[PDB]
């Protein structure tokens, strides 16, 4: 669906576009990004943080982007790289009460939508549209299921949530039923990020690629 | 000159609108001899071609032959949506004339 | 030799500009013989055609009438904006003379 | 003709169906004379080529064989899922005959 | 023979290098007779074209001038920087012999 | 029949295996008459060019040096990982024979 959510983020429009998108600080593990410590906006072990609606997200930079000049609001359309951390992590949710919605991965560029700038912790009336936006494409789609993350939660080897439904069904090897159950969470989460990756190079590169003209 | 898909379409016999509102479930490409063809299907088992080039065929359709296959290749691995098919309904599967995209 | 879509337009007899600074909204292409053509709308509704290759070209043309419905579909599935069409407005729907992006 | 790839590949001798199921591991592509070629792999081993054109080759073979070596290029580069490969496997590397792509 | 596009257009009477540094601003052809080219311009005003194909152009550059256009036009839709154009500066807008694309 | 690159390489004499495993840093084109060609780069410093089509090559190997370009030219703008290239190592530069691309 056209759904939308909302990040509060130091860096400008630039590095972003030069980065390639929104890109976490490699470590992938979403209790781990969840519970980390809160200078710089959420985007710790290989995940990144959002909000579900703009005064949210607002509200996050005034607390952890307070003594910033200029920060900005990213606008991000939702797509199956994102996850809700509440959903997935259940009443181990460390931060519940910030809704948080992360991407695993990053936010590439073409899923951004744009950004309002953020001065003095006033809100810019108007939106800066992103000439890389994908419109029809991302609209089509929609944040992954809760049971897609469950597998992915990053609960520790031996956490009580991993002998608890919905994880057992989800549950890594190694945990709950060495570093089996901490390397299996990295590598399903390192799968998970080259198959969604693989998607993204799938819609844009095939796009790229609707110049082909055989006959001439 | 017709302004859409369906009003091309009925100026042609034997043919019919299929409105799939879908993206492509499967594409397939053959260079085998006399079997030169694409075919593709959606979700709900439907399924149709771009003929090989044959004596139905005027030399224009030949140039537009290969740009369909063209088309049809990309836009399955775009997974765009198609909003309806023009085919041909005296061959199986059912033969493509034209197709329209969109949101 | 002329700088831009609109001073290119403004050389030719019976064209006309038309602005649209919009993603195209659909692509319809059909291989059926004397309709091989393609088809793109917009949000608005305003269409567009790329001409069936007929005596009214010339030679040259032929190339460039495949390299624009190359690129309305590139241009349909990247969701590029279109800025401008040079359209001729004596055929319905307005056929298509060139295109700018930008945007 | 036929419906799919499966029914298509049962139409000549020396052919068989190998079902992947998986991205294009390796792309290779040579321009070297006599070895104007393409070679795919699979992360399971399994190898292919396009081969060079030649007298075991129909006229109308020549341009799907121009086709073939661009969709395993895009399908490479899109890691798009091969279903299932066509092959002669009376040459080594099986030569590709046809390809489908799914999910 | 040439190691970069500098020491390329060093050969040719009549060019100059001009660095951009930056994407596309626009891209426009058309398809109209007698002007089947191609128009670029950057942020900063900086006009180009490439030539409609015409008696300065032997047998060996027509192919050439059909690859640039796609070039220019996948060029400014991936939004990829253009470190600089090789041009003659004797035709207006400028005539692109060749370019040069780098991160 | 071989296949993979490196056993592709060495059934010529003057070849040679360079692995970069890594992106293209630059991409380089020219439609000036007696340069048609391609040059790439990167990061370490190597650089290879698309021979111009001359007299050392026969008539199927003109129509794999413009897939050759095609090839480079994308991979650029995908950034896709370059595994290995098979080049003439007695043109300067190296001219490229073949590429594959893994990872
Ligand atoms: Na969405």
């Amino acid at each position: 669906n056209d759904d939308k959510l909302y990040r509060a983020d130091s860096r400008p429009p630039d590095e972003i576009k030069q980065s390639g998108g929104l890109m976490p600080r490699m470590n992938i593990n979403l209790y781990d990004h969840a519970r980390g410590t809160q200078g710089f906006v959420r985007h710790d072990d290989g995940y990144v943080s959002t909000s579900i609606s703009l005064r949210s997200a607002h509200l996050v930079g005034q607390t952890i982007l307070s003594g910033h000049s200029t920060y900005y609001i990213y606008v991000i359309a939702t797509a199956p790289n994102m996850f809700n951390v509440n959903d997935v992590l259940g009443a181990y949710s460390p931060h519940p009460d910030e809704q948080e919605v992360s991407a695993l991965g990053g936010i590439p560029y073409s899923q951004i939508y744009g950004w309002y700038r953020v001065h003095f912790g006033v809100l810019d009336e108007q939106l800066h549209r992103n000439r890389g936006y994908r419109d029809r494409y991302y609209s089509n789609l929609d944040i992954a299921p809760a049971a897609d993350g469950y597998g992915l939660a990053g609960f520790p080897p031996e956490h009580r949530a991993w002998r608890e439904e919905p994880w057992i069904h989800h549950a890594p090897p190694g945990c709950g039923n060495s570093n089996t159950c901490d390397e299996k969470t990295q590598s399903l989460g390192v799968k998970f990020l080259d198959e969604y990756q693989s998607k993204v190079k799938r819609q844009i590169f095939s796009g790229y690629q609707s110049d082909i003209d055989t006959h001439n | 000159t017709p302004q859409n898909i369906t009003d091309l379409c009925a100026e042609y016999h034997n043919t019919q609108i299929h409105t799939l509102n879908d993206k492509i479930f499967s594409y397939t490409e053959s260079l085998a001899g006399k079997r030169e063809m694409a075919i593709i299907t959606f979700k709900n088992g439907a399924t149709f071609q771009v003929e090989v080039p044959g004596s139905q065929h005027i030399d224009s359709q030949k140039k537009a032959i290969e740009r369909m296959k063209d088309t049809l290749r990309i836009a399955y691995l775009t997974e765009a949506k198609v909003e309806k098919l023009c085919v041909w309904n005296n061959k199986t599967p059912h033969a493509i004339a034209a197709i329209s995209m969109a949101n």
